[PDB]
RNA sequence: CAGUACGAGAGGAACCGCGGGUUCAGACAUUUGGUUCGUGCGCUUGGCUGAGGAGCCACUGGCGCGAAGCCACCAUCUGC
RNA sequence: GCAGCCAGCUUAGAACUGUCGCGGACCAGGGGAAUCCGACUGUU
RNA sequence: UACCGAUUGAGCGGCUCAGUGAGGUCCUCGGAUCGGCGCCGAGAAGACGAUCGAACUCGGUCGUUUAGAGGAAGUAAAAGUCGUAACAAGGUUUCCGUAGGUGAACCUGCGGAAGGAUCAUUA
RNA sequence: CCGGAGCGAAAGCGUUUGCCAAGAACGUUUUCAUUAAUCAAGAACGAAAGUCGGAGGUUCGAAGACGAUCAGAUACCGUCG
RNA sequence: UUUACUUUGAAAAAAUUAGAGUGUUCAAGGCAGGGCCCCCCAUUGAAUACCCCAGCUAGGAAUAAUGGAAUAGGACCCC
RNA sequence: UACCUGGUUGAUCCUGCCAGUAAUAUAUGCUUGUCUCAAAGAUUAAGCCAUGCAAGUCUAAGUGCACACGAGUGAAACUGCGAAUGGCUCAUUAAAUCAGUUAUGGUUCCUUUGAUCACUUGGAUAACUGUGGCAAUUCCAGAGCUAAUACAUGCGCCGCGUGCAUUUAUCAGUGGUGACUCUAGAUAACGCCGAUCGCGCGCGCGGCGACGGUUCAUUCGAAUGUCUGCCCUAUCAACUUUCGAUGGUAGGUCCGUCGCCUACCAUGGUGACCACGGGUGACGGGGAAUCAGGGUUCGAUUCCGGAGAGGGAGCCUGAGAAACGGCUACCACAUCCAAGGAAGGCAGCAGGCGCGCAAAUUACCCAUUUCCGACACGGAGAGGUAGUGACGAAAAAUAACAAUUUGGAAUGAGUGCAUCCCAAACCCAUGGGCGAGGACCCAUUGGAGGGCAAGUCUGGUGCCAGCAGCCGCGGUAAUUCCAGCUCCAAUAGCGUAUGCUAACGUUGCUGCAGUUAAAAAGCUCGUAGUU
């Protein structure tokens, strides 16, 4: 079937080489990932040596991490916004490696408020209506309030990053290979890498 | 994949000129002098001599201080003086080039039994071995082309089962006795 | 070419066996084991050819099927066991304790009882692999796995382990001056003293070994098998450690001994 | 009938009976196929009514399917 | 060194899409291998 | 014995253009069914799409093998006819290149060459 | 005059005068300082005949006509071209 | 400044060939056996050469290239 | 042994080729008494095949109610493993295979070795008993039971805990490397932990084994890359990409690297130092033949590596196959049908046809050699042995000792018994016995003009028939032909045909030639190349 051999290509000089033997099994190929966004559909593939490989056909959740801080929370992948390889991997909504996506920001804010106790993704003007969010602005013990003071001094995230918290969609990037690993892991953009893709999204959406 | 050898070499070489008038008599003279069957045996002993001459020739081209020449040269000399074709006094590769065809013809078993008087003539000496009479150290030899060594030269005698030696007579002796 | 090969022709066998080309076509392919196929000796040969205690290939099966041979004390049943270097072959039924050690040339000799020395062997370490939580590992000569190594041992030293407990008793550091038995061709069995070690970044390293009579030479770093600390070996050696009598020297001994017998 | 009569063979009939066909004649449309300006329905190019919707125009705009009729040894029936 | 503003009309590429249909009407060369005669365009 | 040769050649064979495409894999689905027991599970036939791709029908190109009316050479035969071109000053010195002409070898012009019959011809 | 003399890479080159830009050899305590030699691919030149396009066509003269010779000359010889 | 060149060693399958060793009755071959009632070719064998070229390893510096300073961003020491 | 000889002419010296000469290997001709070895359908047809066989396998140890024989070996039967090796052939293949070299820090594994590591619950099922379909197959269907080693179940954070395999992100620096984005540590997170078996004691137990999993090993090995090396062809000079050609980015894919593939960009890569294209009676190499040296030619062929199983293509299972003595199609070919269907791959071992100049027995057995599995037991056309065999190679008869033709004396070849041999048989070899005087138990094959060793011998045949590799022999006294005798290199071999090597310094690197014998471009410039 599909093969990744070299005896079917042209030589470096440009001359066609004749095949020394027929297609072998140890050089076979398999179809592309084309990992869409869907609930828990993964096929197992028996590979060279009796091992197992996990084929991710559609995945909705992603175990992304935060760049600036130390936070790794699994979040629901929403959609793809841009891909440097081709705009076809975003028009068909295929989850591959090194593609910037707009992932949810609810697990990121849930841990930021429980650690820093500072409102970041709150709407300018609106207050915290549910009672579960007022517990992050209470009076704690002496050994508990002392640690939150040294954490509040270092919390000023970049203005280009706090904007996405308002819409709940953080610009993340799939840093793993879904078709091979079976998991759409990755991280969240920050710093210069966040400004680079935002400029490409602005030009593509302009 | 068969468990065999496929290793075999030739023992004679056909001369270049097929009707060289000078060569035809030189080989025919060795025929009657040593009692040989045909010219193949002359070319056979001539080929063995040609191999020893060429083996000694390539050694003489090397330097004397070469351990390969010292070891391989002495081993060739010891084998020549062992069979008796070369004397212990002239134990040097320079004397190998002076060896003639008759030097190896003398070490033939059918000739040694002629020098020892065990046979009447050189042609009867072949039939003497052809009829399984001559033995070498209690080991009987039937082919006349055997080559004896110096440590086995003084042991050429009749077999313990031959009529010419000590034992039963031949079948013709017993045939004429029962009919008389 | 579709998978693993399971036959071995007789003419394709290693020369260290000296098989008869006019009896069979195939050689005894040594069963997979701790040693390389090129650096071992099938257990059938050592019991049929070397020791001559077996006459055919079915009689040597009756040796292992009666549980008499035991390499490193453990009785084996495969008549084609590798039985590589330093492999103690003890025979408790016959009291014989053989060690397959090389001669001045490259061959497997019949080295007889070494009871007080046969209870252990020497192993060349290959790599120092780190396990979990910082637990290093050492791979020995005959595939024996020893864990918890001393931090002073390197990837080139040798160690001694008892056949029963299998623990490192003593080790010999690798440096210029250690007794060695070179292995790897054209020096297989030449016992001498290490003198120098050349360094080559990115390739093999060159080491020089000097024998008893000063027969100094050179070889790769992967060819050193340290056998003694300084100049004293641990286990009994065969007739002629590393003297390597030349063709002329061997010639002198053969003529002087046969004339007396 | 019949591989029979006939024939030395090679070869090789006929009457009755049975099943079909050629040519022709007279019909016929259930079926299949053709035709369709029932301009029947769908789609569609250019244009036109501001657009949607609904339509029209291009001597039947074009295309697909197509009823009824008519029609074909190109379908079917009958012929003493 | 560009930011702002203004201005069209073409070209290429891609997705999606309908009955694989799309120069949808209209407009709009069948082609090839040879022979004869006159060179050709023109003229009768 | 080869060559030329209409035939719009051709038995003969390889990579390929464009079509069509079995079969398998994969994917999207399908849900015959039996184990629970009216919801979770397994689940064949079969189907969309993708992909690999045999093979077939037409072409392009390359290699290779062959038919051919007829035409025109070469060589081997007998050297038959014609004339004498060359070999002695071969009776017009030979020969080269080139061109034209002529039954035929050849003739002639122009420029050469001596492999010429001149190594030489007189102040 | 013109020769077993010169020149040019060869083919080739000789009436006078003028014009034009080259070349060997020699001269040199000048200058440059190994920048070479031979050279597939590539190129200039290349007697004569021939070819295409003009001028001029004396002489010669392929072809061609004719005159002689011969058994026969479609040639040598001759006129003419 | 580094190459080409020569020498040494490991590597440069076995078989074959060259070739040490051995009386397969000899030889082609084989890798095996002469002799003293469980020792004896000193726990009977046993070696080697060659393996081009290229790569690899340790010298030499002849030959032939190459190359360090000329608008000295020159070699050394400074400070 | 570093070798030449005949032939141009009236004669001579040369150039020069032809022919002569000797091995080599295929065929063939005639001949062929013994022994030991030994090639043997490669060449044209990798053309096509009747029949049979070539992988199955059971131990005290996963599961044991055929009563056939009587607890126990048990036949069948389910589970495990092998069948991916070997063998065959050389079609394909010209930097490809292959050879040396070596990289995987750019990769995985069955067996083996050494590690290490929720009181056994669940329901079928085969063999079998029983009922049947189809002309037929290693076809199976329906029902009824009955097994599993088949299948399924001492801290961080902050009250109070305690095994992990992988995937990303972040921080720090145990054992290493020439060099890790290595092996380790830590942070935030995200299908491996034994429901199994044998021979066997004491009184809630232990000491002996197998099988099997988890990540690291090892090993038998695979797979893909670095450097170097291929014959012929320029009447193949430019080549490679509107479908990857070269490179760049990201990703996909695979065990893994990579235009392996996709997408965006650059216009690259190779090439006279021979690319590309074509041809090969091309599998590569180790090697073979011939050679003073230098070389020439050959290598299908038992070893290694690769390739293929009619042509392709695509897969299943498995650790490992794009497997064909396994499947799924198409193509080519072909078999049995009851005409509905079914089943096919001898370039495996024998054998047949065809093809040809060209190549053996439908033979005997697992003993050696070893290989495969549950294994001491069972299996192997792999292999071993024998038959056929003038491929070829090594030994070696057809007399000898006497007499002037007759005496014995010595021995097998052959022919008949034991033993040895052999897994059995067989060739020998051995012990005695039976066994040669035209020792008829008899040797032919090319020759006898020269080259080139041997007859102006004998008779007829008369430019006829023929001989002759070459020059040449016959036109009525042929040393050639048509025959005898004799003789000669011979010799159990010897001629013939063709390939090839030396001869050949007639391919000349060593080592040829170019004034007149074949030959320096008409002349000069000129790059690469060479110096
Ligand atoms: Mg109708
Ligand atoms: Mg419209
Ligand atoms: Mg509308
Ligand atoms: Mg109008
Ligand atoms: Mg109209
Ligand atoms: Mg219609
Ligand atoms: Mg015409
Ligand atoms: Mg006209
Ligand atoms: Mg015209
Ligand atoms: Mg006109």
């Amino acid at each position: 079937g599909i093969s990744r051999d070299n005896w079917h290509k042209r030589r470096r000089t440009g001359g066609k080489r004749k095949p020394v033997h027929k297609k072998r099994k140890y050089e076979l190929g398999r179809p592309a990932a084309n990992t869409k966004i869907g609930p828990r559909r993964i096929h197992t593939i028996r590979v060279r040596g009796g091992n197992k490989k996990y084929r991710a056909l559609r995945l909705d959740v992603g175990n992304f991490s935060w760049g600036s801080e130390c936070c790794t929370r699994k979040t629901r992948i929403i959609d793809v916004v841009y891909n440097a390889s081709n705009n076809e991997l975003v028009r068909t909504k295929t989850l591959v490696k090194n593609c910037v996506v707009l992932v949810d920001s609810t697990p990121y804010r849930q841990w930021y408020e429980s650690h820093y106790a500072l409102p970041l993704g709150r709407k300018k003007g609106a207050k915290l209506t549910p009672e579960e969010e007022e517990i992050l602005n209470k009076k704690r013990s002496k050994k508990v309030q002392k640690k939150f003071t040294l954490r509040r001094k270092t919390a000023k995230i970049s203005p280009l990053l706090e904007e996405q918290f308002l819409q709940g969609k953080l610009l993340a990037c799939i840093s793993s290979r879904p078709g091979q690993c079976g998991r759409a892991d990755g991280y969240v953009l920050e710093g210069k890498e966040l400004e680079f893709y935002l400029r490409k999204i602005k030009a593509k959406k302009g | 994949p068969v468990a065999k050898t496929w290793v075999c070499s030739k023992t004679y070489v056909t001369p270049r000129r097929p009707f060289e008038k000078s060569r035809l008599d030189q080989e025919l003279r060795l025929i009657g002098e040593y009692g040989l069957r045909n010219k193949r045996e002359v070319w056979r002993v001539k080929f063995t001599l040609a191999k020893i001459r060429k083996a000694a020739r390539e050694l003489l081209t090397l330097d004397e201080k070469d351990p390969k020449r010292l070891f391989e040269g002495n081993a060739l000399l010891r084998r020549l003086v062992r069979i008796g074709v070369l004397d212990e006094g002239k134990m040097k590769l320079d004397y190998i080039l002076g060896l003639k065809v008759e030097d190896f013809l003398e070490r033939r078993l059918q000739t040694q039994v002629f020098k020892l008087g065990l046979a009447k003539s050189i042609h009867h000496a072949r039939v003497l071995i052809r009829q399984r009479h001559i033995r070498v150290r209690k080991q009987v030899v039937n082919i006349p082309s055997f080559v004896v060594r110096l440590d086995s030269q003084k042991h050429i005698d009749f077999s313990l089962r031959s009529p010419y030696g000590g034992g039963r007579p031949g079948r013709v002796k017993r045939k004429n006795a029962k009919k008389a | 070419a579709r998978g693993p090969k399971k036959h071995l022709k007789r003419v394709a066998a290693p020369k260290h066996w000296m098989l008869d080309k006019l009896t069979g076509v195939f050689a005894p392919r040594p069963s997979t084991g701790p040693h390389k196929l090129r650096e071992c000796l099938p257990l059938i040969i050592f019991l049929r050819n070397r020791l001559k205690y077996a006459l055919t290939g079915d009689e040597v099966k009756k040796i292992c099927m009666q549980r008499f041979i035991k390499i490193d004390g453990k009785v084996r049943t495969d008549i084609t066991y590798p039985t590589g270097f330093m492999d103690v072959v003890s025979i408790e039924k016959t009291g014989e304790n053989f060690r397959l050690i090389y001669d001045v040339k490259g061959r497997f000799t019949v080295h007889r009882i070494t009871n007080e020395e046969a209870k252990y062997k020497l192993c060349k370490v290959r790599k120092i692999l780190i396990g979990t939580k910082g637990i290093p590992h050492l791979v020995t000569h005959d595939a024996r796995t020893i864990r918890y190594p001393d931090p002073l041992i390197k990837v080139n030293d040798t160690i001694r382990i008892d056949l029963d407990t299998g623990k490192i008793t003593d080790f010999i550091k690798f440096e210029t001056g250690n007794m060695c038995m070179v292995t790897g061709g054209a020096n297989l069995g030449r016992i001498g003293v290490i003198t120098n070690r050349e360094k080559h970044p990115g390739s093999f390293d060159v080491v020089h070994v000097k024998d008893s009579i000063g027969n100094s030479f050179a070889t790769r770093l992967s060819n050193i098998f340290v056998i003694g600390k300084g100049n004293k070996p641990w286990v009994s050696l065969p007739r002629g450690k590393g003297v390597r009598l030349t063709i002329a020297e061997e010639r002198d001994k053969r003529l002087a001994a046969k004339q007396s017998s």
